[PDB]
RNA sequence: UUCUCAAACUUUAAAUGGGUAAGAAGCCCGGCUCGCUGGUGUGGAGCCGGGCGUGGAAUGCGAGUGCCUAGUGGGCCACUUU
RNA sequence: GCUCAGGGAGGACAGAAACCUCCCGUGGAGCAGAAGGGCAAAAGCUCGCUUGAUCUUGAUUUUCAGUACGAAUACAGACCGU
RNA sequence: GUCUACGGCCAUACCACCCUGAACGCGCCCGAUCUCGUCUGAUCUCGGAAGCUAAGCAGGGUCGGGCCUGGUUAGUACUUGGAUGGGAGACCGCCUGGGAAUACCGGGUGCUGUAGGCU
């Protein structure tokens, strides 16, 4: 038997725009998001200037996107077609989330532009289960327990069960 | 042409001469500090002692 | 490899919070302005009004500081209302307004100021704060204590804040908060503040529903369908509601069953009992070797 | 010479105890300080305003004055030769009763039950405190067993 | 090279370590503190030989250098290489302070750092030689060459202890046979009957 | 795990040491005043009128108080810390 | 309203280091400056509104001679802010 | 027996992991029309009541870490007062009183206040 009160979701789908072209390269990545999303992004101000990558102290460098729910679940989807339903071991994080890397945004019905050009946008999926959310409460929050977390290789179980998608080695 | 610059060595035997006297231990404190709402309205408890003596 | 974060020197080291604030139920700056008296007083208590807004239950309370542990001078609950008119929607702000309304009459009635301090009798969503009368016992003054609920326009403590201050506590606020006031123009409505209070924010959203389709009508409000409670019914629902508060505010406890004692819970293993354990686990652990040669 | 100063000298004074930091318990800010309440003084360095200076930290004195916060609080901070009585606004967190005062009223009434009782009859129970006496004469029961023979241990080094 | 250690023998000052208040102290003439075989088990090097001071002094790093030298030299002509293993259980980390003259005076006088000293209390081990239970007479021989390195008076003592452990040497091999003691390189483990059992678990496997 | 430490490190933590208290200005009854404080003969403080001397640790000693005032303001030595 | 230093583990370009997530995290950051003390739903941080950085007596503390100035704690009378 | 709301002392209450939780609760939870917010109804807020106590929580467990509390270490360290004591000194001994702290070793693991439930 089975306890669907321990069903596995998706909390929110993490999608950022990482750039480092501040200005005309990066109001322009807003336009992807949108048209991704369905919804405005926040823009991601630095911390401290590094001057080997040519980044400065809160200058934007990339654009990020959170969705949830039913949006969330159809951008992931078509993302995966990208990476051929197949992701690495070592992709899986530790405390049951995880993420991959398609490298340019015009595979996701995105059509070409001369000025919007060859974006590369990162996917990062932060796998849920009901009661996840009790730790980012005002009232009482508390750590979820040991029993209730999602493990790598359970994040794996799910995935490979679900999307009847491999994991491949090397 | 330099000197001692301080001391208390002597100053414990000086100070026991006369005693280190404890303060003047007096009944009836003054009101000298004392919050001065509250000492508005004593004034006043004081001022109007007169008006239950009939009573009293 | 790195270094453990919780050493065995860690917890050496460790301060914990206090329980009502490692528990996350009490803000202990909030909880420093709140509950102390100036000190020159001298034990005058300062009463304050505690609204606690719970999953299926508002709870409003009024306390005053004490040492021990402070003390709860009066407290109407919203599972109250049933008993003058209030079946199901317990936790909507129509229903956290009655319990702020009970809470009051009740307390007016356990001191004997009830005929006195009346408020608001038709309810109407105006900036009425209670003004005592020369000769009469003055107005019983308390502050609201809104606990860790973010205190936006319309939160529903409010209602029960409203329920005070309509019943008959000259408690000090603004109607910021109050719904009906908008924050861009910046005026407060009287009827807009009586929607909310009355419950046609929910009768509405039940007409919405009930126009739109039958299937997430029937999911959204099963005992306001299992109960007979029609958008129409619903203003009035509350109108019968406040003059019955206004009727028996006195509070008849619920008499106890005899305790048949059955401990539901594990006695504390004693040490005879610990030490055993281990003792039979070093024989289990020792006759379970031998076996394997 | 010194650098003079006002907090020079409590790093430790009004430091706070190990596992003691963070927030204050509010019964301290709670318990009610009437005038004529003999009260002992300790800096609690978390509540800047209202600290008396490190010269009372110890001191008890007694209440003359209750505002909002604080209480004036009559010391005896000597001097160089003399004593004054003199006169601090200490805010009520740096502040706790004395226990000193409250085991003498406590005595009063103790020995006021024993003064009651005990009029009326003719007996007589003295209520000074008659300091610990040269203990009387008592019979030591050994029993059976010789009393054990101590003698000193030899000199052996161990480090 | 330095002055006669006449000058900074007895603990006068209060202890005044290389700190961030003392910066610019040259290093200590000891920096190895223990040679010999000192890569050896527990259960081979039983007889440890302390030598143990007499007075309340500070015995310098180069004076502490010079016994650990004096005391290998004598080992290895007696034992070989690999037949002991030498401690030094001093660390010379009182600063030693310096009033150099080449006009200054006593005007504006607190001493650069010179060196650094070993304070030492009575009864205190100042070198301590852990060897095999032949070689009995020589410990002491090894010391008493590295007295004379010292200022003041030092004592040798055949402690009772197993090496540099603190249990006795007539208890420790029945101390490993009853599992209370683990061989952990030089030193030993006593295991406590109040871990987690899953610990006594391992032990007994 | 282990050796060795800190005037400007510290969980612990003395000895000697610093306060305060050991009654009639004290305790317990009442009533009365208030423009302070309030759900409230509420909270506070102040006023009159009371009832109670087993003087409520030991030891010693008569205490208190006000003026006027000289000289001095180079000190040095020893015990123990330093 | 949030939580920091630092670390773990993941994710196109991306590496020791650009960004986005989860977890751990008693303060190991930060609080303009020296250092000490103090602090986590804050005293830190990001914002919303702001002029209590205002006017007026006295008392008190610190240095102290128990004088000043500076600094400071408690009030009270106004007028304000939130 | 046990919980909720508000608490008092603020680890005997913390942290880790595991097991069992009747009833009322407390929760996850259900949705986003209003109120209110956001990149996003996760959070905050509001309107609910289909399914689960899986978590949070509660109580128990651990030859648990910690913590509290005794024993020990030890009348050792140190120290008040004393000597025409010792000793070249360093420093030590005695006399007269006080008297610690880890290592090691046991014991314990929240008491409880006002107001309202449930058995």
């Amino acid at each position: 038997k089975e306890n669907p009160m321990r069903e596995l979701r998706i909390r929110k789908l993490c999608l950022n725009i990482c750039v480092g072209e501040s200005g005309d390269r990066l109001t322009r990545a807003a336009k992807v998001l949108e048209q991704l999303t369905g919804q405005t992004p926040v823009f991601s101000k630095a911390r401290y200037t590094v001057r080997s990558f040519g980044i400065r102290r809160n200058e934007k460098i990339a654009v990020h996107c959170t969705v949830r729910g039913a949006k969330a679940e159809e951008i992931l989807e078509k993302g995966l077609k990208v990476r051929e339903y197949e992701l690495r071991k070592n992709n899986f994080s530790d405390t049951g989330n995880f993420g991959f890397g398609i490298q340019e945004h015009i595979d996701l019905g995105i059509k070409y532009d001369p000025s919007i050009g060859i974006y590369g946008l990162d996917f990062y999926v932060v796998l849920g289960r009901p009661g996840f959310s009790i730790a980012d409460k005002k009232r009482r929050t508390g750590c979820i327990g040991a029993k209730h977390r999602i493990s790598k290789e359970e994040a794996m179980r799910w995935f490979q069960q679900k999307y009847d998608g491999i994991i491949l080695p090397g | 042409a330099k000197s001692k610059n301080h001391t208390t060595h002597n100053q414990s035997r000086k100070w026991h001469r006369n005693g280190i006297k404890k303060p003047r231990s007096q009944r009836y404190e003054s009101l000298k500090g004392v919050d001065p709402k509250f000492l508005r309205n004593m004034r006043f408890a004081k001022k109007h002692n007169k008006k239950g003596l009939k009573k009293m | 490899f790195v270094k453990v974060v919780k050493n065995k020197a860690y917890f050496k080291r460790y301060q914990v919070k206090f329980r009502r604030r490692r528990e996350g139920k009490t803000d202990y700056y909030a909880r420093k302005r709140l509950v102390i008296q100036d000190k020159n007083k001298y034990n005058t208590p300062k009463y304050r009004m505690i609204v606690r807004v719970t999953n299926r239950d508002i709870i409003c309370q009024i306390a005053y500081a004490r040492i021990e542990g402070d003390m709860i001078v009066c407290a109407a609950y919203a599972h109250e209302l049933p008993k003058y008119g209030v079946k199901v929607g317990l936790t909507n702000y129509a229903a956290a307004y009655c319990t702020g309304l009970l809470l009051a009459r009740r307390l007016l009635n356990r001191f004997g100021m009830d005929k006195i301090y009346e408020g608001q009798v038709e309810v109407t969503g105006d900036e009425y704060n209670v003004e005592s009368i020369d000769g009469q016992p003055g107005a019983f003054t308390c502050y609201l204590d809104a606990g860790l609920a973010r205190t936006t326009t319309g939160n529903k403590v409010f209602g029960a804040l409203k329920g005070a201050v309509d019943g008959g506590l000259s408690i000090p606020h603004s109607t910021k908060r109050f719904p009906g006031y908008d924050s861009e123009s910046k005026e407060f409505n009287a009827e807009v503040h009586r929607k909310h209070i009355m419950g046609q924010n929910v009768a509405d959203y039940m007409r919405y529903l009930m126009e739109e389709d039958e299937d997430a009508y029937k999911k959204q409000f099963s005992q306001y369908i299992k109960n007979n409670v029609t958008p129409d019914m619903m203003e009035e629902m509350y109108k019968k509601a406040h003059a019955a508060i206004r009727e028996n505010p006195v509070y008849e406890k619920k008499p106890k069953r005899e305790v048949k004692k059955k401990r539901w819970n594990r006695p504390k293993m004693s040490l005879a009992q610990k030490k055993d354990r281990v003792a039979q686990k070093k024989a289990s652990f020792l006759r379970a070797q031998e076996r394997a040669a | 010479t010194n650098t003079k100063g006002k907090r020079r000298g409590t790093r430790y004074m009004f430091s706070r105890p190990f596992r003691k930091h963070g927030v204050v318990p509010l019964a301290t800010y709670m318990r009610i300080y009437k005038k004529g309440d003999i009260v002992d003084i300790k800096g609690m360095g978390t509540v800047q305003k209202g600290m008396p200076h490190k010269c009372y930290h110890g001191k008890t004195g007694r209440v003359y004055n209750v505002t909002q916060h604080a209480v004036g609080i009559v010391v005896n901070k000597q001097v160089k030769g003399k004593i004054l009585a003199k006169r601090i606004n200490v805010r009520i967190e740096h502040i706790k009763h004395s226990k000193s005062r409250d085991s003498f009223l406590k005595r009063v009434k103790e020995n006021d039950q024993k003064k009651k009782e005990a009029k009326e009859k003719g007996t007589w129970v003295q209520l000074k405190r008659q300091p610990a006496p040269p203990r009387e004469a008592h019979f030591v029961r050994t029993n059976g067993k010789e009393p054990e023979l101590l003698e000193p241990i030899p000199y052996e080094f161990m480090a | 090279g330095r002055r006669p250690a006449r000058c900074y023998r007895y603990c006068k000052n209060k202890p005044y370590p290389k700190s961030r208040f003392c910066r610019g102290v040259p290093d200590a003439k000891i920096r190895i503190f223990d040679l010999g075989r000192k890569k050896a088990k527990v259960d081979e090097f039983p007889l440890c030989g302390h030598m143990v001071s007499d007075e309340y002094e500070q015995l310098s790093s180069e004076a502490l250098e010079a016994a650990r030298i004096c005391a290998n030299k004598y080992m290895v002509k007696s034992c070989g290489k690999d037949g002991f293993h030498i401690r030094v259980r001093l660390h010379p980390f009182h600063v030693i302070r310096i009033n150099k003259m080449l006009q200054t005076g006593m005007r504006g006088a607190f001493g650069k750092p010179q060196g650094t000293v070993a304070r030492v209390h009575i009864g205190q081990v100042i070198m301590s030689i852990r060897t095999k239970l032949q070689n009995k007479e020589h410990v002491v021989e090894a010391l008493r060459r590295a007295k004379f390195k010292f200022p003041g008076r030092q004592k040798i003592h055949i402690s009772k202890k197993w090496g540099f452990t603190k249990f006795n040497a007539d208890e420790f091999e029945d101390m490993v046979a009853e599992k209370r003691l683990i061989p952990d390189g030089c030193g030993v483990k006593y295991i406590p009957n109040r871990g987690p059992l899953d610990k006594w678990r391992a032990l007994h496997s």
